[PDB]
């Protein structure tokens, strides 16, 4: 292909500095143009580089372009949650609507988040409808817990997953886990390498 | 469309048995798609060589082609020209005079 | 006082076929030659690199290079963008150069025809259509306006380059600019109605004087035909006198060119 | 400058005609038509330079266009095949280099529709305990039993989209993945203040937008049409 991104996929945590890179064989080369892409969702334009040797910046993003290199950088600085997204590196080939647009395949960023006040515990919910039915929550645990897969196949075991209570500035990691083949939330997170402290309520 | 003019002249006063060189000058045509021949009695000619087609002020396009011949007393020069413009190739023989 | 021209020449006989040829002049000598065969730029004279460095010359034609192919793409998708309006197949002529005057003084100019017609030029900033353009071309006028990249590298090369590298090649070029090569004269007839011809071969540069003479007169009949080029970038042209037969008598041909140092050339019939 | 696409998620048949369409009021001539795989960039399928014009990208064949007006690009699948699921953007843009890309369309083409089945949805209400323990109070919704996986999740209260406090699963999860044919599990979790859900004028809801049959799709089996359809679970806040 004529546009190579590089790397292909990266992990940081909340906080630290990450640079992706952009090399082209694309001839003429009239622009180039940064896209977020978060999952699912389409394209979001960070910055368009026009010049032989070109800086922009937008926020914490920062960007340079070398014509004569065909080569690009996108820089983010202090990266957040919500960072965690492909990154697409574009060329066009003309300064106007004649031009073809040459993409890459994209930088995979995902952004670790940093639980401050971790507080790990093993909530049981019930079924607002059938009360009789539940599933088993497993919250508030820091970065370094790892959720596994059950050891019955009749017992599912959601990964992990991060919300943000944005207006309290709030973060917290949960999975979920729930089966009716007995069952209990004790033994629902077993599999898994869980902190000593962890919450067992009741 | 245009119709190509054709001159055919030689590069030196023509004297028979001495080597000269024979020029066919194709102008003003439109378009530049053309296919030119020089002749000797009726049959193609070698090694025949061509300028590089250029254009005039006026947008109509012209080219030189040119080749080595001795003339003689018997030999007939001819400069043959097929264009779009013209339904039959348009052959203009060498004067001498 | 001279006139340099970039001479292109495309066909693009369908969607997909195309060429695209140039021929550089300077004056009446041929300085470049780049033909669709070609990758490279070729120079027809030993000095046609003018006073450009070799890292100035590489540069120039690697802009031409990708002009080029970029050219071509443009055409065949500016035909796209028309549809139907015109349809192949078509030509384009480009004709580009400047027009050197005495002190630093020159002209440039970008003329562009189509089908045979000039109907688009580059004039300032911009390219714009000519009087008595068609008005279909006001959105190919409006998407090449839109390239403020291509905008930028003509306006260069027009107002700068041009001139600059002309300068260079007046100054490299001279001798072969500046030669002196001698007319050849010879006499015949045509068809009691007898065409005279004097032929007049072998001389540059272009201007010259061919007359009919019978003695001190100037016979005011001469019919000048056009100048012909030779193929070592000499002229020819050739002088028509209409007589009636036997009159033939008594009669001359001069010839009057730079190359002779006054030595006129007299043949008398 | 803004573009639509309709629909934004489709779920199709080998061998049936699908039609995605775009629309732009911008007033640009020139309208652009793209799939996006995983491994490759956006590649060009067909663009038009206005109303009536039609032209080739680089990866065509499958594939007609359609340029009724201004407004409107349609891409025209004729015969779906499997290798046409991808997600699909359209763009415009005037005589500027600048494209202006719509939100894209995920499109699936199944070989056969015959396991195509709505999620059931349950909503979980927060533990007491939880609520003492960190002042907070955790909502589970829970989409089970669906197939194929093109379904979309969403949290409301009172009538209107959260999105704070929320997280879904990146992706579902199959319920018996031993089978080809596997229905799929998806949940998600809303996180509010003890406060927020103690109050009993808070409706929650979690919602499951799920792609399925359309109308004038052939359905031969007893059970139920399994139609693109909203199924939601639901419970108020409480002291
Ligand atoms: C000129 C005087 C000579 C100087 C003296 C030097 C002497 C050396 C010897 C010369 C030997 C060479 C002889 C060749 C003669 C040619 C002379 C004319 C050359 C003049 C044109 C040069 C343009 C250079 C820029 C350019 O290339 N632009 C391209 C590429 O653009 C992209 O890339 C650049 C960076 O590389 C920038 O990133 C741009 O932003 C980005 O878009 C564009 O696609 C451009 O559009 C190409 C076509 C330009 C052109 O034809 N326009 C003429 C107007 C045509 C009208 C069409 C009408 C039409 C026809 C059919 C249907 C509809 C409409
Ligand atoms: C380049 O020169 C032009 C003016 O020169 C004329 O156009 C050239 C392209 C060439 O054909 C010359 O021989 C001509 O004499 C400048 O154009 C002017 O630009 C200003 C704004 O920048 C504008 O207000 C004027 O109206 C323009 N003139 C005309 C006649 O339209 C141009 O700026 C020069 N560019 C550079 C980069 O030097
Ligand atoms: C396009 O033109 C060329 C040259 O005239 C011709 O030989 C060729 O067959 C044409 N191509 C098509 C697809 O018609
Ligand atoms: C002219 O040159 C281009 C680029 O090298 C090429 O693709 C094309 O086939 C050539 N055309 C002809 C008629 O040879
Ligand atoms: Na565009
Ligand atoms: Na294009
Ligand atoms: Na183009
Ligand atoms: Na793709």
């Amino acid at each position: 292909t004529q546009v190579e991104q590089s790397p292909q996929s990266l992990v940081v945590r909340q906080g630290e500095n990450c640079v992706l890179q952009c090399n082209y064989s694309v001839t003429p080369d009239n622009h180039l143009r940064w896209f977020k892409q978060d999952t699912g969702k389409g394209l979001v334009s960070l910055t368009v580089l026009v010049d032989q040797k070109d800086k922009t910046s937008n926020g914490r993003y920062s960007a340079t372009l070398d014509k004569d290199a065909k080569h690009s950088t996108l820089h983010i600085t202090a990266t957040l949650l919500d960072d965690t997204a492909t990154y697409i590196c574009v060329v066009g080939d003309r300064g106007s609507a004649l031009g073809r647009l040459h993409f890459g395949a994209g930088t995979q960023l995902i952004v670790i988040p940093d639980i401050q006040n971790p507080d790990p515990a093993v909530y049981q919910l019930r079924d607002s409808k059938s009360s009789d039915k539940s599933v088993c929550l497993f919250t508030d645990f820091d970065s370094q817990t790892n959720v596994s897969q059950s050891k019955d196949s009749d017992v599912y075991i959601t990964d992990k997953c991060v919300l943000d209570m944005r207006s309290m500035d709030f973060k917290s990691n949960s999975a979920v886990a729930w089966s009716n083949k007995d069952f209990a939330c004790a033994n629902a997170f077993n599999n898994s390498i869980i902190p000593e402290d962890t919450f067992f309520p009741s | 469309q245009k119709t190509p003019q054709i001159q055919v002249y030689s590069r030196h006063p023509p004297e028979n048995g001495k080597p000269n060189i024979l020029n066919c000058y194709v102008t003003q045509f439109h378009p530049p798609h053309i296919e030119i021949q020089m002749l000797k009695n009726g049959k193609k000619i070698p090694k025949v060589e061509m300028s590089d087609m250029s254009f005039s002020k006026d947008w109509s396009f012209y080219i030189l082609a040119h080749t080595e011949f001795t003339p003689t007393e018997t030999d007939t020069y001819a400069c043959r020209v097929k264009h779009a413009s013209m339904a039959e190739p348009k052959t203009v023989y060498w004067d001498r005079d | 006082n001279y006139t340099f021209r970039c001479l292109q020449m495309s066909s693009f006989a369908n969607r997909s076929w195309s060429r695209t040829d140039s021929v550089v002049w300077l004056g009446d000598l041929q300085t470049h030659r780049w033909s669709n065969d070609s990758a490279t730029i070729s120079f027809t004279k030993p000095w046609s690199q003018g006073k450009l460095s070799n890292q100035q010359w590489e540069k120039l034609q690697h802009m031409f290079q990708v002009y080029r192919v970029s050219f071509t793409r443009d055409i065949q998708e500016l035909v796209k963008m028309m549809s139907p309006k015109e349809d192949y197949p078509i030509e384009i002529q480009l004709s580009a150069g400047c027009e050197m005057y005495p002190g630093n003084a020159s002209e440039s100019f970008l003329h562009v025809a189509f089908q045979g017609k000039y109907v688009v030029r580059f004039w300032g900033t911009s390219w714009q259509t000519v009087p008595g353009a068609p008005s279909w071309l006001d959105l190919p006028i409006k998407v090449l306006n839109a390239d403020q990249g291509t905008s930028a590298t003509v306006q260069m090369l027009l107002n700068d380059t041009c001139p600059l590298f002309v300068r260079g090649l007046l100054e490299a070029g001279k001798s072969d600019l500046e030669k002196q090569e001698k007319p050849v004269a010879w006499l015949s007839s045509v068809p009691g109605h007898r065409q005279l011809v004097c032929h007049v071969s072998g001389f540059y540069p272009k201007p010259v004087w061919v007359m009919w003479m019978r003695g001190d007169q100037e016979q005011q009949g001469t019919h000048r035909g056009d100048f012909l080029p030779n193929a070592d970038e000499t002229w020819y042209l050739q002088a028509t006198l209409d007589v009636e037969a036997g009159e033939e008598a008594g009669l001359a041909c001069r010839v009057k060119h730079s190359s002779l140092g006054g030595q006129d050339i007299i043949l008398y019939w | 400058a803004a573009v639509t696409q309709s629909p934004r998620n489709k779920v199709a048949v080998t061998g049936g005609k699908v039609t995605l369409s775009c629309n732009q009021t911008n007033n640009h001539n020139n309208m652009y038509w793209y799939r996006q795989d995983t491994g490759h960039g956006l590649r060009l399928i067909h663009y038009s330079y206005g109303a009536g014009s039609t032209e080739k990208g680089d990866i065509p064949d499958g594939y007609k266009a359609s340029r009724p007006s201004q407004e409107n690009f349609s891409l025209i699948l004729e015969l779906a095949t499997p290798s046409q699921t991808s997600v699909y953007f359209c763009a415009s843009g005037d005589e500027g280099y600048t494209q202006y890309f719509g939100p894209g369309t995920r499109l699936l083409v199944l070989e056969d529709l015959r396991n195509v089945t709505p999620p059931k949805v349950s909503l979980f209400e927060p533990s007491k305990a939880e609520i003492s323990h960190t002042q907070k109070a955790t909502l589970v919704c829970l989409a089970t039993g669906f197939y194929p996986d093109h379904v979309e999740l969403s949290w409301w209260v009172n009538g209107k989209e959260v999105h704070s406090g929320v997280c879904t699963d990146p992706q579902p999860l199959k319920e018996q993945p031993a089978l080809n044919d596997s229905r799929y599990s998806l949940s998600s979790r809303l996180r509010v203040s003890a406060t927020f859900w103690q109050n009993p004028r808070n409706h929650f809801r979690c919602q499951v937008q799920f792609y399925g049959l359309s109308e004038n799709d052939e359905w031969t089996q007893d059970r139920a049409k399994p139609v693109t359809q909203i199924v939601s679970a639901e419970a108020w806040g409480r002291a």
